[PDB]
């Protein structure tokens, strides 16, 4: 366990989730865009606490753990790729093949018994929609579709996005994103006025608990997620009051967005439609270490031809990226950072005082606890231990 | 509504069990059977949105399934952190081997002094 | 439980004090000056490890815990006071009343069953002598006088001061202040020469241990403290010698100051008279967290009217503050910081080698351990825990 | 004591060495050069986690612990030496004699019963070859010769050097220096080309395990060390191959250096001859705290008269220091730093995958574990404990 | 030379008595069972009075920091005490307690 | 194809015996109760000699890092070991222990 047993014993509905401080192992995760990794130029990154190296050889991507088997140094301190298909540690020259991680040569001692007998950890890598996904897990990987939201992989869906490192645990990011009432922090966003959006301040719940969401565990692709259906029976809040007096109003724009919100394992949100009635937003909160995550944002829009793609790319750069991804989502960044202290000692998972709209978050916590493919532990990071 | 709400037959409940009582236009209640006695409180944990009827009853103390908080079902007073707000208590009576729970909670009104 | 039990078990005479790393709960503490908090202008601060928000509404001060009950964020990240009597969390808009902390509204869900059923922690606050005191405790507060040194509240006593954050635990600050022999570090202060002070280097105690101090626990207002009476039977040291040879002398000025020094719970020192024969110094060492404290300095001088008050203020700014509060006490600051390492792992409370003048400090440690009103713990900060 | 007992239990061949993260107590250690400390000018430093003060009085060096017995403050915060033979704490004036650390006076209370009844810790200090050595231990010290490599103290040996603080535990430094195969990291050193050195990329071991090293359990002066004999029956590797193809070559210079390499307790390497056929290198990796060490480098050359010494000093400053001490050893510095993470959690001591040339390192770890004179503990630093 | 301290019965078993001496440092007389011992009263680690400490067998525990000494040898039994306590042999004749004037 | 190890009587149950081979890597012969087993002597996780380790039942523990192997199957039993050990054929005849030249 990554958390005090006394705390886990208290959280009977989603202890696995509370214990998953380092993220879920055995799932695909996006870490960068295809255009960021060039042929023969190894790139470093940390995923679920593990230092990795990604390289492109003959157009295909390969992933090796960035830690020599010998004395545990990062090969990336001084990259020495002496042949197209290998990488040689700069320290004692142990050489590994990118395709299977096998220790194939040792320049400092070509007669060593370790040659051909040791293997450096490799991870599956797949590119899709111009995004680089890494299967941080063991054994043959499942289809990428299992860990992606519906429609992301659609043939005509043009995907454009942005990625950055944010200082907060991945779970705080997920819950902020799937939070129905957090919409309040976006009330003064430039996207609201500049794109004439209809955006309430909150929601007055309606119907029973079960009706508040739609848990997906019957998806043929294997996807596991939760749909937020708070707006189906609830009354949108457009006039906020204190003591019966109106103190704030929502946005009364013509554009209707975000009437379909869903969270999917391992941790990717889908907002449809957004930021425009003809688009969709898919964003991942990828675990880097217990205190940080990649906020991998993508916006999808159907495009039947290059002209449409170019047109879309142009408006993305000029409007969508700056007005939405940044203009709208920037407040989510410091919002996440604001919850760090309460949950930092793991006590927040016990002392939080939830209200009606959090029923969606609770559904997600239970779904994640029940359907994740594994709990990443520090032991996975240092080296598995067992007697 | 109704002063007394018919719940079930006293015999339909085993000692140490809990039953949720839904009400039209009002929040749900939870009736507990401690030995041969019956008690009742709001069903919703005062610390959040959990249903106490889905918790675990240990004697006269109900433990919330969400964060482990607990209450005394007889007094409605918190018994374990993080709970701090008292539960509303509803009088229960057995008429003709039938269980009845009050529709209004008891108050510190016209009763023993402190 | 803030300290390793093994260590606490070793300290028979003052374990509670050694355990009070975060300070004593249920006492009044000054945190700022009145003129620093304006109408409808929320100010943040950390006291005894707790993040707090203070605000002035219709002239009156109110204190709310700076932590939303919902997801635990500090309301101060983005302050939202949409009505004069309330504050709305910037996250999901839970709204609380400054007057009682009651969750009175929730803009994102007006039908929420939580409304009116939750209450954010509030703490009593009262202004006195231009200083803002917060009662960091539970239940109805005791009279402010209980936690203030004698005369601080006198009608004619004009109080002026300075406050800052120092990087050392509050106890190191307290002990440095009530330390009879630390006076040695002030031998070269500009105040000594510039104000013609008589200041010895130290003291050769006389009489028994009981005579070294006066433990006060019979005060009518209820204050608890200790007076340092070392110079009552002790020979002040003016000639410092090594191997019998004079290597340093004290100051032979005309002004007699610091006839009596006293320390009082929760942790405020009184030096009388100082820095001038007609003045008094009152200083608090307020716990912010385990490693820091507010060094709340105040100088008091009787003033009969607004003319004298104005005169005193001008003197304070041009002389007293720069020459005394800074020129004299600046050395106390780095002195406190210098003891951090030894006590940081809590080992110093066991390995320290005391000498005669430390009898005063020991008395304080025992008084504090026996009369404090409660030990602040990390659980108070995150949320008290208890299992049936 | 310093490491998780579950880890020490696993390391049966050298548990004490793994436990010695703060270094070995009761050994001499060089900490500075004689010219760095002048008459009546106290100098501060930290050795084995202890804050110390060194002063020169009437030409002789004295060392006192830089921590007042009273309230534990460092005397050095505000030095007050009021008489040639004493130092007075700036706080309450407790005065100590440099000679024996005895508390001889208290200016703030001349009648204190503590006077003459307390003693500040002192450590023996000896100057040799222009270097300042401190015996960080208790009781009467052994001859300095016991803790120095052979010939360092030879009458005609002229010693010149450099010292600096490096961010890595001292053990990582020792192992890197004595590592036969680490020579690979030096393949592009300016010294190799500019001083025409012969330098292989590594060695193909020959002979049996016991022939790989020569352990010296006892010397005339009680020295304890190990000589690296990998080149005795081993084959120098001059061409590195991957998949049978040459991808790198060693240096075919004419000068043969590093005839013999030996490591000695408490942790000093001797490379002879180096960096030139007529000189030798002696370098210490002195523990400062658990994360840093002094990298005390020295180059020695026999000199008969004052003319040769002068010439040598000129050559040192213009060639050897910049081309060897820095041009060659700078790569050792970042190599040491690269191993920090793997061993930081003490798990590297279990997970490392060693190969043949590491027999030298294993021999050192065992010798160190069996012949060290004491394990420094955090308790020695704060104050020994026993109930 | 020998000083008359008190009658043996004046001390209950396992208790400690402080003996003040004009112009000299006070002493501590310990009664362990039916045996009597004496040392300097001041802990060698500070200014604490050992007579105000806790006696366990022949070991006196200082009330300040938990340091300890063997009341028979005067040697430290527990840290942080490192300086040996001055020991004074005691004599009990005719139910009367006597403590030597000097150490040893 | 067989090398003479020793007489079965020269090995106490639960003991190990290193078998050095000219011009080849050494082997380890384990005696678990009444049956003998053999594997490479060198631990697959490094360069340690398993014959200098500890035998607990049919599991050999490496002296270097605590990794372990089942001496019958040659499979890793404890971390950090992960690479299977080479197992060799053992044969007892006329009271003498014999080990196969090559692994199975
Ligand atoms: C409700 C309404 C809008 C959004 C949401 C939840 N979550 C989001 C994440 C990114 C962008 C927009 C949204
Ligand atoms: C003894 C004598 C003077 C002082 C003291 C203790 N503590 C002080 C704190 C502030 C200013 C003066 C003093
Ligand atoms: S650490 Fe990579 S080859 Fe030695
Ligand atoms: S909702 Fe019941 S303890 Fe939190
Ligand atoms: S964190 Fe304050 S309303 Fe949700
Ligand atoms: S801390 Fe050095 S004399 Fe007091
Ligand atoms: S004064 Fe006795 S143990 Fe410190
Ligand atoms: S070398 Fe055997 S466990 Fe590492
Ligand atoms: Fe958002
Ligand atoms: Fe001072
Ligand atoms: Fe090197």
């Amino acid at each position: 366990a990554n958390v005090d047993e006394a705390i886990l014993k208290r959280v009977k509905g989603w202890a696995p989730y509370v214990d998953a401080k380092l993220g879920f192992r055995n799932h695909w995760y996006p870490v960068m865009f295809s255009k960021e990794i060039n042929e023969g130029e190894p790139k470093t990154l940390k995923l679920l606490g593990e230092n990795l190296l990604v390289n492109r050889i003959d157009g295909k991507l390969y992933c090796l753990k960035d830690r020599c088997l010998h004395r545990g140094v990062q090969l990336s301190v001084k990259v020495e790729c002496k042949t197209k298909s290998t990488i040689t540690c700069w320290y004692h020259a142990w050489t590994y093949r990118w395709e299977d991680g096998v220790l194939c040569d040792i320049l400092t001692n070509p007669t060593s018994a370790q040659i051909g007998r040791q293997k450096l950890k490799t991870y599956p890598v797949q590119e899709a929609k111009g995004c680089v996904f890494i299967y941080l897990g063991d054994g043959d990987p499942p289809p990428l579709a299992r860990d992606t939201p519906p429609n992301f992989l659609d043939d005509d869906m043009e995907i454009l996005g942005k990625n950055q490192i944010i200082k907060s645990n991945w779970r705080l990011a997920v819950e902020n994103g799937f939070d129905p009432s957090h919409i309040y922090i976006h009330k003064d966003s430039i996207l609201v006025k500049d794109n004439d959006l209809a955006l309430p301040l909150g929601f007055a719940p309606g119907g029973d608990r079960k009706q508040q969401t739609r848990v997906v565990d019957d998806d043929v692709v294997g996807r596991k997620g939760v749909y937020d259906l708070i707006g189906e029976h609830g009354v949108p809040v457009f006039e906020g009051t204190i003591g019966g007096e109106v103190v704030r109003e929502g946005a009364y724009g013509e554009k209707i967005v975000a009437n379909d919100v869903s969270i999917w394992l391992p941790g990717v949100l889908k907002v449809n439609p957004f930021p425009n009635p003809d688009m969709m937003q898919f964003e991942w909160y990828v675990p880097i270490d217990e205190n940080t995550h990649y906020y991998f944002q993508t916006l999808g829009k159907p495009c039947a031809n290059d002209e449409e793609r170019k047109k879309y790319e142009q408006e993305f750069e000029s409007k969508w990226k700056p007005m939405a991804l940044e203009g709208f989502n920037n407040d989510d960044i410091w919002a996440r950072e604001a919850m760090v202290d309460f949950y930092a000692d793991d006590k927040g998972w016990v002392n939080e005082i939830l209200f009606e709209s959090d029923e969606a978050i609770v559904a997600w916590r239970k779904l994640a606890s029940e359907h994740n493919q594994g709990i990443q532990t520090q032991a996975h990071v240092s080296g598995l231990e067992h007697h | 509504n109704q002063i007394w709400l018919k719940v079930c037959a006293a015999s339909d409940m085993q000692p140490g069990t809990i039953r949720r009582v839904n009400r039209v236009g009002a929040a749900p209640l939870a009736v507990y059977r401690v030995g041969d006695q019956f008690y009742a409180t709001e069903d919703t944990c005062t610390h959040g949105i959990a249903s106490l009827s889905e918790g675990t009853l240990d004697g006269d103390v109900i433990e919330c399934p969400f964060h482990g908080g607990a209450f005394n079902v007889c007094t409605g007073m918190p018994a374990s952190s993080p709970c701090t707000v008292p539960l509303g208590v509803f009088e229960v009576e057995v008429k003709e081997g039938e269980v009845y729970v009050a529709g209004e909670k008891k108050l510190e009104h016209h009763h023993h002094h402190h």
